[PDB]
């Protein structure tokens, strides 16, 4: 797809869950660089 | 092309990135269905991704965007989870493979919440979970996220009902 006219990205901002942070969309692969690769496990709540 | 440099846990850069991972975990309205049930991660490794051609492609576009947005690249650091993280670190992001079913159009998606990107490491909605145990909440199998430099430029603000 293409970004909205005159824009380079979309900010998707949750307006109901006040603790949910934003999500972002770009439409050109050249607008992101994969800088860190993080290897992890999720931890079982104790 | 791509080289991966291991960061020492005693390095402030490692600790800084772990802090961004840990502090952006949130509860998800699916009760953990997609990404599993957890409040924190066990970080096993953090590697710097180095690729001169991909970095040059990125900074060239960043300069273009900057000049089109009152000299402001609007560059963020954001998370990306994907089953194809290995392809991404070697080939770069590719808009030919946008997320078609995203709420904000067919594009490349990133999150401020690490735990939102964690919902995509094993596939859309967690897929069928880890390949070994078929468990979206597996505590044993290793997961991988990318922490990415993202140029937003002039960003269209779309409020969502989430
Ligand atoms: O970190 C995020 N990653 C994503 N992905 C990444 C992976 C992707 C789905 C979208 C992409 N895709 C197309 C070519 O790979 C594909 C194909 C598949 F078979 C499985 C699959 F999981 C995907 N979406 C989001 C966030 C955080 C913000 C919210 C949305
Ligand atoms: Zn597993």
């Amino acid at each position: 797809a293409h970004s909205p006219p005159g824009h380079h990205s979309v900010t998707g901002r949750p307006s109901v869950n006040g603790l949910a942070l934003a999500e972002y969309v770009i439409y050109r692969g050249e607008q992101a660089y994969p800088e860190y690769l993080i290897t992890y496990q999720i931890m079982r709540p104790e | 092309g791509t080289i991966l440099i291991d960061l020492s846990p005693d390095d402030k850069e490692f600790q800084s990135v772990e802090e961004e991972m840990q502090s952006t975990v949130r509860e998800h309205r699916d009760g953990g269905h997609a990404g599993g049930i957890f409040n924190r991660y066990n970080i096993l490794k953090i590697q710097k991704v180095c690729n001169k051609k991909l970095w040059e492609r990125y900074t060239h576009r960043r300069k273009e965007v900057s000049e089109e947005n009152h000299n402001h690249a609007n560059e963020r650091m954001l998370f990306h989870g994907s089953p194809f993280v290995n392809a991404i670190i070697h080939k770069g992001f590719d808009e030919r493979h946008a997320y078609i079913g995203g709420m904000f159009g067919a594009g490349i998606y990133f999150a401020e919440n690490s735990s939102k990107s964690n919902q995509y490491v094993y596939g859309i909605g967690g897929g069928t979970g880890c390949p070994v145990h078929k468990d979206r909440s597996c505590y044993i199998c290793h997961r991988q996220l990318l922490f990415c430099r993202v140029t937003l430029g002039k960003s269209f603000l779309q409020f969502s009902a989430m």
